[PDB]
């Protein structure tokens, strides 16, 4: 035995670290831990963004039907009476639904407007990737949407997260107009796009019938595949670079371990210099018009 | 000659966890079709050669009975009986081993 | 280098050998089975055969009477040889004994075991191991290949 | 040691300050005593700068807990989820000052070695070296000791 | 002394709901304090690791080892155990998933030398622990193919980027 | 899956031993005696001798020893060695082996078809003898 | 050099210290039943038949000597006594001490159930999960019979109130890994059960306590088990032959 | 009727399907059947089982895994009972292994497992343009030095026979069969139901017509592994992987008048048995000639 306090203290310290890195405690809600006041962090969400909200609407889209039904189960268990100040909680449906319209509407048209010659099944495939379950969930997880956003299941899954994101949306489009929305948008959502290729988000499977379809539309005939580079054949790691003419002309080129692989590559190529989707292209503006 | 540095963990697992310090698989164990215990194929049966072991104990503990002393054995052939049992003509002539138990099923009459 | 060497080293030296037979022997002529170790009955088994041949010399042979005076130890024995077992082999040349291996020893030198016996005893038959029987799908396979040599023939 | 510990690549939390800034300090929690000396400093800051701090940063939310601890410490609070511990324990109302202000100014990002100074999507404009960007191509294509 | 494999018996899970998949049993079992030593078991231990109970038992049976007697021992417990406490149809369906040596505590004794000098020596005791899962054995891992290889050897290759470069 | 080990006498019958045993010797009898007559059936083109050639060599069985005499008086001890079953196995061509000369394989005595190895149970088979030592 | 181990555990039962004992064992309860009520063999086919049964039962109650004998020592020992009203507080003592089994808490079933019932219903199911719920009882609780056990030594009194009862109960055990063992949650399956119970009179805190459950012998097959279950033959020793009884 | 060869399996899988979960559903509980165990082994054994779902496989999983891989077919009382069929009522079973004194009975099963393994292989190793219609596995004794299998092929096939070539390639399906390991199912239909599997082989409808006429209640014995489903005399080995030398030997056509009829002939054994290499190129050969026993 040795006298004293402070070294005993200091272990039992160690030893609920130990506790915690042996069996992790399940995720609990910001709300549920010691220093929480609701309306403060609301208004703190309002002003950090820059923007202004009707205090009535942004706690109005942090609601959500799950929310609703739990608390009707813990309404109905214990015998009491809120439906009158329970049901007057006007959920988030409606804010979502002309949140995510817009944004689709604003994103399209920013996309169309930026890209002319991208075709309307790729902007369309861009819009449906920025307002994706992934990317939304990452940034209203960073913007602490989550922190705020009332539900049951505390870890609150990314179809709920989705619709409390685009449902602030909606409330600042109540709050502010299309113009300052527009501004939201292209500086949270659009800037997910920043490293991205095109193909990356498009997925399209066939590059070569593709090309020749917009090259129908441009009124240029026939791409000729032409090998044009190429380190060892007979090698398991071989290279080739395959060029794609028209008119004897030189549209685009691509690498790749095989010929195929290397030709489809350069398909790809052109399809990305045909829309001005291109490592060289101007870099997104954003500027206070 | 005394070792000029101890031997690390590693090097020692190296050494006794080595393929040729196992213990290798026998591949050769079956089954005995008579009494359905284990046995090495090239090896008698253990569990059937002790049914064989116990019965030859007590046949020579009867035909140690017949003899009163160490140097008596017999001059002749002998023939080992069970309950409910008698001589026969090309047995007779021989010395008679007479036991209490049924004659066991392994144990033919011959 | 142990080249051609047919005898294994056994006991104190070449005499303790012979005399470890020797009692092996005397064993195996008063029981007619016994058990010890797999070598040493290895090594007994010629000697165990070469005997009954001694035997078959009949009584009135004396390098045969003298022989199995100096092998079985217990003197009462050299009667059943020439009386009992030397009869009981007539036939038959060399098939005397049989030597099978038993499992091994369960005290704690865990030895290597066989068990040595005179055909033709009286005693419970030790569970030999059978071959298969002709029922079995592959002997069956072979028997038409048999039939079918003797239909083209 | 960097053998010793992680490191991470330089990054933003959410493209910080392409679009717009977003200060990422969000919540700020204080525990003091109003008995124990060694949170003085602590109780001065608390009268003095912490109003007017908050007027400054209107976006972090900053609770003071009064409560019987001998450690004044401050929790730092951040949108990426990460939360920062500090120790406020016997210092100045300057240093707490200070102190307060890196919290404000940081990213939550976790402070580690850092592998390179500059992070870029896209370093490449106009191309990227290959073997093949400086070789001359020759005439029908042919290898060196191929005849046609 | 510390004994906590024997309390590993003797939790309970929460029941399942109807539609996740059946749990297989775990049994733990061990033997203390045995007279052999720890080493000479862990071969033994090794030995039995991941075979199904009856291989296991087989190839312990024909050991001239005196551990092999000892683990066929508890590993017959263990099977009764498992059928009988736990709830364990087919006594044949359990292989083993744990098998270990730990090093009990020793006696120390005298070793006497020559010209008056003397070695300390251990009498040597250890522990043999078990886990049985109910279930067929995981299938023993084949060698990388040619063509594994190969591919691991590739994707090294494509993961090379320009360093220090920018 | 435990595969055990196995021998060509395991599953056979009493019966049948004898019978595998003659199938085996009884074939070896005719593919010896079948190839016993080379000259008639399809031999390579014989050459003539050049000064720098080589023949083939043989395999064969060391007896024993013998003492041998000779006219002049002196006694000579030789060694006694027997062929006993030589067959030229396979022909590797001259710039597959050495890049020099070709390569002739020779077999030695026969044995017995249970206890080799399938490859070369296999060889002997395209080739119509029994196995060589 | 010379240190040995310690600690071999033993238990020995000596006869010699358990009489030397300075304060005797002091008993809640008796270890059996006195006296085993034997029920009407058609049982079944008089319960669907409700002014039978209870007129049968009420007869067999009232017609009895020694019910009645053992009646009046409980009422005259202990006042506010009543044979009308105790069927129902017998269900309530059943239910709550099954719902403790489900909980699994020994404190309140020790205070509910007697001394020789907790071993039994408390022992083979702890490392496993039980649900038990009540849901009906078709025909309502019957009193069939009371005795009395007179201690000439301690002059104690054990009342025991035999209470027949049907019922309607869904029983679900739980292995212990959770996978499920004997019988489904979903079914509201029907007993019968002859359940005695027993109370100390000359005990001040005089607790009514459920004693032991009597199962008859024509009692209804328990369902079916979940698992497959192996019988073992005679082991058998190398010399010891097979023998096959008919 | 327009059908693709995929299409043939999704049907027959799916009526398989159903009539197993009908007899499924017959049984509405769990009912504990008793069985014994008659065996030379382990007597007095005595097993508490599910009437229904319960095996003699199942059954031996309690005695320990040396029955599980050396018991080949189960008798129950007077019957051989193949090992994944489930027990119906109690009773007293018996284990059998290749090994044993009398294999008779498990000789016959293995023969036609084999069989039915070698008429999946054929009947998908053809061109989708061509019509491939298995007839029946006769049955041969073991004796005879083969085991074969009928099949009646496109009538602009009639003219080739096979090469050692496409022979081999037979082997190399069966044995990539085998590799896999597929258990043997076992079903008892009535005719009504299983006549509408089968359908478009005629050779087969009539083989159930006169295998359900020879029994009164008309109950017809289905066999199934994998995708493959076919009818057969008797119970069949548990496991596919029980055949370890596999061959198809050769084929020879034999002709009736309304017809011309292949004969595939192969020969294996099991892992149990297996046979040296030199044995096995005898049998081998004698495996090649024609084995005709059709009664
Ligand atoms: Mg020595
Ligand atoms: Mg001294
Ligand atoms: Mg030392
Ligand atoms: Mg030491
Ligand atoms: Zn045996």
């Amino acid at each position: 035995a040795k006298k004293g306090f402070r070294a005993a203290y200091r272990f039992q310290k160690e030893l609920e670290r130990w506790r915690l890195l042996r069996c992790p405690p399940p995720p609990v809600r910001r709300s549920e831990k010691p220093n929480w006041d609701y309306h403060a962090e609301i208004q703190a969400f309002g002003h950090r963004l820059q923007e202004t909200f009707s205090l009535d609407l942004l706690k109005t889209a942090f609601v959500n039907s799950c929310y609703i039904k739990s608390e009707e189960a813990k309404r109905q268990k214990l015998g009491i009476d809120k439906e009158a100040a329970l049901l007057n909680l006007k959920d988030n449906q409606e804010l979502s639904e002309q949140g995510i319209s817009f944004s689709q509407t604003c994103l399209t048209q920013f996309f169309e407007d930026a890209f002319p010659d991208l075709p309307t099944e790729g902007v369309t495939s861009l819009v449906d990737f920025l307002t994706s379950e992934e990317v939304v969930c990452h940034v209203a997880r960073n913007l602490a949407v989550e922190q705020l956003a009332l539900s049951a299941e505390f870890p609150v899954p990314p179809p709920v997260l989705r619709q409390t994101f685009f449902a602030v949306i909606g409330a600042l489009l109540q709050s502010s107009g299309p113009e300052r929305t527009a501004l939201f948008i292209r500086d949270f959502l659009i800037t997910q796009m920043t490293g991205k290729e095109l193909f990356e988000m498009w997925t399209i499977t066939n590059p070569m019938g593709l090309l020749v379809e917009e090259l129908k539309k441009r009124k240029i005939s026939a791409p000729e595949s032409r090998l044009t580079r190429q380190s060892g054949s007979t090698t398991a790691l071989p290279v080739y670079f395959v060029g794609l003419y028209c008119d004897r002309k030189l549209i685009a080129e691509g690498p790749g371990e095989t010929v195929l692989v290397a030709e489809e590559e350069a398909a790809r190529v052109a399809l990305r210099k045909l829309f001005g989707f291109t490592e060289n292209r101007r870099p997104w503006d954003y500027s206070k018009p | 000659a005394a070792p000029k540095n101890r031997r690390s963990i590693e090097v020692n697992r190296c050494r006794r966890r080595n393929p040729q310090k196992l213990i290798k698989v026998k591949n050769n164990i079956d089954v005995c079709p008579e009494c359905g215990h284990l046995k090495q194929k090239h090896i008698l049966c253990g569990y059937c050669y002790e049914k064989v072991r116990k019965e030859t104990a007590e046949i020579r503990r009867q035909m140690g009975k017949q003899e009163g002393g160490p140097f008596r054995a017999p001059t002749t052939e002998t023939v080992v009986l069970y309950s409910g049992e008698t001589p026969s003509e090309q047995d007779q002539g021989k010395r008679i081993i007479e036991r209490e138990r049924k004659r066991p099923s392994w144990f033919t009459q011959n | 280098i142990s080249h051609g060497r047919v005898f294994r080293r056994l006991g104190l030296g070449p005499e303790s050998r012979i005399h470890l037979l020797q009692n092996l022997l005397t064993g195996l002529v008063r029981h007619e089975r016994i058990e010890a170790s797999w070598a040493r009955v290895d090594e007994l088994r010629g000697y165990a055969e070469k005997l009954i041949d001694y035997g078959k010399l009949g009584d009135t042979n004396e390098r045969a009477m003298r022989m199995a005076d100096f092998w079985l130890t217990e003197k009462d024995l050299i009667p059943k040889l020439f009386q009992v077992l030397a009869p009981r082999f007539q036939g038959q040349n060399g098939g005397y004994t049989r030597m099978l291996q038993i499992p091994n020893r369960n005290e704690q030198d865990r030895a290597k075991m066989a068990v040595i016996e005179y055909k033709g005893n009286c005693l419970p038959p030790l569970p030999l191991p059978r071959r298969d029987s002709n029922l079995t799908l592959l002997n069956q396979l072979l028997q038409g290949l048999r039939q079918d040599q003797e239909a083209s023939s | 040691t960097a053998r010793g510990t992680a490191s991470r690549f330089l990054t933003s939390v959410l493209h910080n300050g392409l679009g717009r800034y977003v200060q990422q300090l969000q919540r700020l929690s204080f525990s003091l005593s109003r008995d124990a000396p060694s949170s003085r400093g602590a109780r001065e800051f608390v009268e003095r700068e912490v109003t007017d701090f908050a007027r400054r940063n209107p976006g972090v939310v900053i609770y003071v807990n009064p409560r019987p601890c001998c450690v004044p410490r401050v929790v730092a609070e951040y949108l990426n989820g990460a939360v920062r511990e500090e120790s406020i324990h016997c210092k100045s109302v300057e240093e707490i000052a200070a102190l307060v202000q890196k919290l404000a100014d940081q990213s939550g990002l976790d402070v580690i070695r850092i592998r390179k100074p500059f992070h870029t999507d896209s370093p490449s404009i106009q191309g990227q070296w290959h073997p093949f960007t400086n070789k001359p191509t020759t005439l029908g294509g042919l290898r060196p000791r191929e005849v046609q | 002394i510390s004994r906590k494999w024997e309390k590993k018996n003797k939790i309970v899970y929460p029941p399942q709901l109807p539609g996740e998949p059946r749990r297989p049993a775990e049994i733990y079992h061990c033997r203390r304090q045995i007279k052999y030593s720890k080493d000479k078991m862990w071969y033994l231990a090794k030995l039995i690791r991941g075979m199904s109970i009856d291989q296991a038992l087989a190839q312990l049976e024909f050991s001239d080892k005196k551990g092999a007697q000892i683990i066929k021992e508890v590993l017959l417990e263990a099977q009764d155990m498992a059928v009988r406490d736990h709830n364990v149809e087919f006594r044949s369906n359990l292989y083993v998933a744990e098998s270990t040596s730990g090093r009990g505590q020793y006696l120390k004794r005298i070793r006497y030398h020559g010209r008056g000098r003397f070695g300390i020596m251990e009498k040597v005791f250890c522990h043999y622990f078990v886990k049985l899962v109910e279930g067929p054995p995981p299938p023993r891992e084949a060698p990388k193919t040619a063509v594994a290889h190969a591919r691991e050897y590739i994707q090294e290759l494509r993961n090379r980027t320009i360093t220090h470069a920018l | 899956h435990g595969k055990s080990v196995t021998w060509w006498d395991e599953h056979l019958s009493e019966e049948n031993v004898p019978f595998v045993k003659q199938l085996v010797s009884d074939e070896n009898k005719a593919q010896l005696a079948s190839k016993l007559c080379p000259l008639k059936d399809e031999p390579w083109p014989i050459h003539p001798w050049e000064p720098g050639s080589s023949r083939v060599g043989l395999i064969a069985l060391k007896l024993g020893m013998m003492p041998l005499w000779t006219k002049d008086g002196q006694k000579h001890v030789v060694t006694l060695l027997q062929v006993q079953d030589c067959h030229v196995l396979k022909y590797t061509p001259k710039e597959n082996h050495n890049g020099r000369m070709a390569a002739l394989t020779v077999g030695g005595k026969t044995v017995s078809h249970f206890h080799k190895s399938a490859s070369i149970l296999e060889f002997y088979q395209e080739l119509g003898l029994p196995p060589k030592q | 050099s010379e240190k040995e181990f310690v600690e071999h555990a033993r238990k020995a039962g000596l006869v010699i210290p358990h009489e030397r004992l300075e304060r005797p064992i002091h008993l809640a309860c008796t270890a059996g039943i006195f006296d085993a009520y034997v029920p009407p063999e058609g049982d079944a086919r008089i319960s669907s038949l409700s002014k039978e049964g209870l007129a049968q039962r009420a007869e067999r109650l009232k017609k009895n000597v020694a019910s009645q004998l053992s009646i009046r020592k409980i009422r005259e020992s202990d006042p506010n006594f009543k044979i009308k009203d105790f069927p129902e507080k017998a269900k309530d003592i059943f239910i709550e001490a099954h719902l403790c089994l489900n909980n699994s808490d020994h404190d309140r079933l020790h205070t509910l159930v007697t001394e020789n019932c907790f071993p039994d219903m408390v022992w083979d199911i702890r490392y496993k999960t039980v649900r038990w719920s009540f849901v009906e009882s078709l025909e309502p609780p019957q009193v069939v019979q009371v005795r009395c056990s007179s201690l000439m030594n301690q002059g104690n009194i054990y009342g025991q109130v035999t209470v027949r009862m049907h019922t309607r109960q869904t029983l679900a055990i739980y292995d212990r890994f959770g996978r499920l063992m004997y019988g489904q949650e979903d079914v509201p399956r029907d007993v019968l059960e002859y359940v005695v119970f027993e109370k100390h009179l000359v005990d001040p805190y005089g607790s009514w306590r459920m004693h032991g459950k009597i199962i008859p012998p024509w009692a209804p097959p328990k369902q079916p088990i979940l698992k497959t279950v192996m019988i073992p033959g005679p082991q058998l020793k190398p010399w010891e032959e097979f023998e096959e009884p008919q | 009727s327009q059908l693709s060869p995929t299409e043939l399996i999704e049907m027959q899988n799916d009526l398989f399907n159903k009539e197993k979960n009908r007899q499924l559903s017959l049984t509405p509980r769990t009912e504990k059947i008793e069985v014994k165990h008659v065996g030379k082994t382990d007597p007095g054994t005595v097993f508490v089982m599910n009437k229904n779902i319960s095996t003699p496989y199942s059954c031996a999983m309690h005695l320990s895994e040396w029955y599980c891989r050396k018991s080949i077919l189960a008798l129950v009382d007077g019957q051989p009972w193949d090992m994944y069929k489930p027990l119906t009522k109690s009773c007293e079973i018996k284990f059998l292994t290749f090994k044993d004194d009398d294999p008779g009975e498990v000789n016959k099963a293995y023969w036609r497992s084999c069989a039915m393994m070698m008429g999946c292989v054929i009947e998908r190793a053809f061109k989708d343009e061509y019509v491939v219609s298995l007839v029946r596995a006769p049955e041969v004794p073991v004796i005879a030095g083969a085991f074969c299998y009928d099949v009646v092929l496109d009538k602009r096939l009639d003219e080739w026979m096979p090469t050692k070539e496409n022979l081999h390639s037979f082997t190399k399906d069966a044995r990539a069969l085998i590799y896999k390991d597929l258990p043997f199912e076992t079903l008892e239909v009535e005719a009504k139901v299983a006549l509408e599997i089968f359908q478009h082989n005629k050779y087969k409808l009539d083989f159930i017509e006169e295998k359900a006429s020879q029994n009164p209640e008309r109950i017809v014995k289905l066999h199934r592994f994998g995708d493959f489903i076919d009818v057969s005399e008797g119970p069949l080995i548990p496991r596919t992987s029980i055949c370890f030398q596999y061959e198809v030997s050769a084929v020879h056509n034999l002709q009736t008048q309304s017809s011309l009829v292949r004969r595939f002939q192969g020969l294996s054994l099991p892992v149990h048995l297996r046979a040296h290499f030199t044995i096995w190129n005898k049998l081998l050969e004698r495996s090649r000639k024609m084995v005709t026993e059709d009664k």
